[PDB]
């Protein structure tokens, strides 16, 4: 209730370190190999998911319930608009504090507001168990058919999705009958791949003069190099943008 | 379920490339009316032949068997007639035919008479517009 | 020794605890008990029983099998020495020892509905096996009485969630030659491949350089004439199926329920692979 | 001593039964149809069948003021008397898809659908996926003859509960034009022991 | 005792109801009519009839405005289309059914199909240029017979609710059923009403056959 | 209750309204009149009627000009032919229907079609090359015996509706309907102009009908 | 549906064609004007047959029943006789009229009085004169 800009949806967080076993187990290389740096290794790990887990979420207002951390396992409850971007902080604070070369895989899992939480964590352990079927670092937004890699996930999905959003914001009658009907043909050109890329350029050079100039052949461009993840953009921006 | 226009045949893998491909041979080399300067086909003459494919496309879309009733190919036939009528009226309609070669891909539905064929000529038209208004559009 | 092939064209329901999940398998106690009950329901029971106390009707649980490949679990040993992941390896490949996917679970989300209320919902954990795989029973010695009652058995239902509509399966014998002399031969650690528990007087003998896992085994009572309630089972503990064992032993089938007015029998007799 | 009670269900609208814990994308189907897990093919749960029927044939005895008949056909649990379920349901799958795809289309749908704040004014749409009419669907329940002097008013019951739903939904939202079923091809075959008047059994229940 | 109310819906203009807003081509008919899809005969949905039935019902009942949420109006209309409401609810006693073309035969016989498109435009009114637009329609004569299931669950209420019925299908007959109504589709005229039963004999079914066949 | 705006259009020019949809020979009609498809008699749609009506309307109200869109006219506008703004969105009290060609028999009493092809051409300014065109166009003395429903919601404003509703037909009168009515057609009158009670009846349906028939 | 010419028949999948034939059978051979010299006939006397045509197809496609009226035959009846007329005018109109065999397709129109068989022979006039201006 306090949320009052998106989908009225609780988004659910589970994320694990992947290869943790033979580097917790045989890590540290033979020749300069101590005892104590592997206890300040493990030590540091829990003390990581920790501390900073709560200090992340306390010096910004998260309204994130965290259920349990840990190295082996996460699980945490809230808005899915600050579970998803604080999937991203978490990913890339973990990658500063390990140096980035303990990989870390998640699964982000989206649900009502009045919805069973047995039911829930089975779902979305089996949305990050897919995340790291890939068998390297990734993450599932939403759905086992969407599997980003973290650095794909924040670099494409974002900054397309913050084009979008500034696109979409200056324009004064364009949103969002535009963007269903060109969610429509992105996602069938899956099945049938010729006509719906030429119905999408004649809708580009249809609002040519409406969308923008250059947004359109941005568009046009986007939706043959890197299509899969332009749908994602669209649909977490119409989930941000729904009132 | 596989067209033949001159020696390379096209299927629903290839319509769209091979309609990009002929929208983009017509520019680079438009065509001349004997006299000085170019002149392209513009856009209400397309969309009449669009519209001469949707007025079968309409009805079509909402038929049963594989192979087309009689007066859908009567139809077909029609059409092919308004085709040849029209770019024999002026040569700039004649040249655009010719070239996103027309009255092959019709005679080669008109051949194998089914409705996958006549959808396939159907979505290769939709596609050549589109690419026409796709590239240079004066709106 | 013969073979057990089960052919289920539908989901599978194999609880182990509760109704949300549910087992690829099911363990051998499992397929006494619908034995015994559809044994009552045809009223011969008794020398079934009295068939199955003294050894000529004696079978392993239920093992996955895809095309022409026989499964067990995997044999676990005190081996010294990635194929960690795998559960099952093939049943003649131990001598190699020393890719598999069958079905997926499924979850299946029911209601009960009442009328001038509110509706509530469960749910029930599901397997369903491919098109050419399924489960099957080892048996030595077949009987009259058991192919009688197994084939009578497939028009009630092996499974849990029953009679809402999931267990049902068609068999067939199918014996073999090629894992017969298997069973023959002798080795010096024999694995389990049953759900079993010794008798009092011969568990120390039993476990001298054992490696196993004991599971739980108990639940409720099916039946309609035992005691007017739905009374819980003695928990009863036997050894994971896929134990290993340098001797021999012999199981019971004990009696876990002495409170209703007829006794209830659970299967816990030993089948070994006898191995090098 | 076991009988085998099959026949045919013929879709003659939707019949939309189950939701999935699937997610939903945003502009796509949300509340997909239960289907099989492997195969993909559009099924209708035998606990389905077996709790419509047994909706209306409690509905239907005890006429608007339960009975030894209704549990001895679909089995009790409860405190005081325990009596197993006679009837032994299975889970339908589609049988026709040879059929549904000479006539060159899917056997599944979307149907769209909104409702109208009576207020504001302002629709709010939803897709639903839904079977195709036109659908067969090969059933087989298989009924427990544990007793001989019952077994002419269990069959005259399962006929009665099958002309039942005959004029009632099977699944989902059958209030707004959905779910209708009609039984055709009903027939009834032992498969172990032997039934003497199987016959009047075939002609309570084929008639 | 469960009882069928049989007719037919007799269109007296377009009837645009339904369809996939997905692309459907670039210069083709836009958002087609909803169809039953073995068949591809242009379909009335029982959710449409339904939900149009229990407005216009709702609204001459409550005389006058109907401002308020659908799970709360009135008794008779809550008796009659279903409730979810929370510590009162009640089943429908109505079971509406998805309704199919009839009279493709005689459609057949005037050599027309059983569907036209209807061409329409807009005129922006500043810079006055147009907006053409196509919709699929069901041509007018076209039949669609019909089955609803009624649920008889006490005798002292079946005549009310058959008054309220036909108050109701009379409201229809001054309203449109789908789409595009205010821009003249939609019209509708129910004809050849009549009640029989499922199974056995109700006795009374006369009061309710003439109270609603007139 | 509802009323029932009884009436007659009359044309007193050719009105040619609409595309099919049809094939077209080459030395024959282009851009045909538009059809109820069942009955192939020529068609006044409920949407030009609407449109037409609503610009004129809305065009004499907001007293000069209009340039806005529908969803910006003043709230007798809105509340006459419905609006689709945000939150003020506010149901039609109107329902137009599709005009069939009424008079068909007292056509063929005077032996001659229901439609007309009228020839045109035009002349390029600097060449003098004429370029002809064939117009399908109905024929005057056409009568479109049309029915509108008026949603009585508020008493008290009923009298201002139809002070407005005669204020737009009396405005349609003197232009066309639709189609090509600068250059010769499309000339209307209104005739037979009554309001009757759909069921029941409205007390002051005298002071109504009037204010219509005059 | 079915409209003969000789012993060869045209039907509505095919008028396309057998006007292609047509008039490259009036090309490639044409017409010789008792002279040493060419002739071939010009747009507006085969495009007056069209419009001769038109004024009733303008009244056939508008209409409903399967069985022509005597009003719109007996105009049919007329473009016959103006077909007879406007072929004693000109020899090159005679032969056009021989080759693209015009009076079998309209005596089998006045045979077969049906509404499918004039809307043919209105098909085939349109692609004759199509197909005339093609080449």
């Amino acid at each position: 209730e306090e949320v009052e800009v998106g989908i009225n949806r609780l988004g659910v967080l589970r994320a694990d370190v992947d290869n943790l076993g033979q580097a917790f187990i045989n890590g540290i290389p033979d020749d300069y190999l101590s005892i104590s740096r592997t206890a300040t290794f493990s030590r540091a790990m829990s003390r990581f998911f920790k501390n900073y887990l709560n200090q992340l979420l306390a010096e910004k207002s998260y309204k994130i319930n965290v259920i349990y951390a840990g190295g082996d396992d996460l699980f945490m409850i809230g808005a899915w608009q600050d579970i998803l971007d604080f999937s991203i902080v978490l990913k890339q604070k973990f990658a500063d504090f390990t140096q980035n070369k303990l990989s870390i895989s998640a699964g982000i899992g989206m649900f009502r507001e009045k919805y069973p939480v047995a039911r829930m964590a089975s779902l979305t352990g089996d949305l990050e168990d897919a995340a790291k079927d890939y068998t390297k670092n990734a993450v599932t937004l939403f759905d086992a058919t969407n599997v980003f890699s973290w650095d794909t996930l924040e670099n494409d999905i974002f900054v397309k999705l913050d084009a979008i959003t500034k696109n979409f914001e200056k324009l004064d009658e364009t949103g969002k009958a535009f963007i269903y009907r060109l969610i429509d043909l992105l996602r069938g050109v899956n099945e049938n791949q010729q006509i719906n890329i030429a119905r999408l350029a004649y809708t580009l050079s249809r609002m040519e003069e409406k969308i923008g100039k250059t947004f359109a052949q941005e568009l046009y461009n986007w939706a043959n190099a890197d299509r899969k993840t332009l749908i994602m953009a669209l649909e977490i921006y119409i989930l941000k943008t729904r009132e | 379920t596989e067209l033949k226009i001159g020696n390379e045949k096209v299927n629903s893998t290839n319509f769209g490339d091979f309609a990009e491909k002929a929208i983009r041979g017509i520019n680079h080399k438009p065509f001349v009316n004997s006299k000085g300067g170019e002149q392209k086909i513009t856009t209400s003459k397309i969309r009449g032949i669009l519209e001469l494919v949707n007025k079968v496309y309409n009805r079509v879309i909402n038929t049963n068997d594989v192979e087309l009733s009689e007066n859908i190919l009567a139809d077909i036939a029609y059409i092919k007639v308004k085709i040849a009528y029209e770019s024999g009226r002026e040569p700039v309609v004649k040249d655009f035919i010719q070239r996103t070669a027309f009255t092959a891909a019709i005679t080669d539905v008109m051949n194998q008479r089914t409705r996958e064929s006549f959808l396939l000529f159907a979505r290769y038209v939709e596609s050549l517009i589109a690419y026409f208004k796709f590239y240079g559009g004066k709106d | 020794m013969k073979i057990i092939k089960l052919y289920f064209e539908s989901p599978v329901h194999f609880g182990e605890k509760r109704l949300s999940e549910s087992k690829i398998t099911f363990s051998a106690d499992t397929l006494f008990s619908a034995l015994m009950i559809e044994a009552v329901g045809l009223g011969k029971e008794d020398e079934f029983y009295q068939l199955a106390s003294n050894n000529l009707v004696k079978f392993s649980d239920a093992f996955p099998f895809i095309d022409q490949y026989y499964y067990i679990p995997k044999p676990m040993f005190n081996l010294k020495l990635a194929f960690k992941k795998l559960l099952y390896v093939p049943i003649d490949s131990l001598e190699d020892y020393l890719s598999f996917n069958l079905g997926k679970l499924a979850l299946s989300e029911k209601v009960q509905q009442h009328d001038f209320k509110d509706s509530e919902p469960y749910n029930v954990g599901t397997f369903t096996f491919k098109e050419n795989t399924g489960l099957y029973v080892l048996i030595e010695q077949t009987h009259p009485l058991l192919e009688e009652l197994l084939e009578n058995l497939q028009y009630s239902g092996i499974g849990g969630k029953r009679n809402s509509g999931y267990g049902k399966f068609k068999f067939e014998i199918l014996e073999d030659s090629d894992i017969e002399d298997l069973f023959s031969a002798k080795g010096n650690r024999k694995i389990l491949l049953s759900g079993a528990l010794p008798k009092d007087a011969e568990l120390e003998q039993a476990l001298k350089n054992a490696s196993y896992l004991l599971e739980r085994r108990g639940g409720f009572v099916q039946s309609d004439t035992y005691a007017t309630n739905l009374v819980k089972k003695q928990d009863l503990y036997v050894f994971k199926s896929g134990s290993t064992f340098e001797n021999s032993f012999d199981g019971d089938i004990y009696q876990v329920g002495k409170k209703g007015n007829h006794p209830v029998y659970k299967y816990a007799k030993s089948f070994f692979l006898e191995v090098s | 001593m076991k009988l085998v009670i099959e026949g045919t269900i013929v879709l003659k609208t939707g019949m939309h039964i189950g939701g999935s814990s699937d997610f939903s994308a945003i502009g796509a189907v949300a509340s997909p149809v239960v289907r099989d897990t492997l195969t993909r093919l559009p099924l209708i749960p035998g606990s389905s069948l077996k709790g419509k029927m047994r909706y209306l044939l409690a509905k239907e005895l005890n006429n608007g003021i339960d009975q030894d008949e209704i549990l001895r056909l679909f089995g009790s649990s409860e405190k005081d008397k325990i009596r197993r379920a006679r009837l032994k349901f299975n889970d339908i799958k589609l049988s026709n898809l040879a059929e549904l795809e000479t006539f060159n289309v899917s056997s599944t749908e979307v149907k769209f659908e909104n409702t109208i704040n009576r207020k504001t004014a302002v629709a709010n749409p939803r897709q639903i996926e839904r079977v195709i009419a036109g659908s067969k669907f090969d059933f087989e329940i298989f009924y427990n003859l544990d007793d001989i002097k019952e077994v002419e008013k269990d069959f005259e019951n399962i006929k009665q509960g099958f002309d039942l739903l005959e004029f009632d939904y099977l699944g989902g939202h059958g209030t707004r034009g959905s779910g209708r079923i009609a039984f055709e091809n009903l027939s009834v075959i032992t498969a172990v022991g032997n039934f003497e008047k199987i016959n009047t059994l075939n002609e309570i229940l084929g008639a």
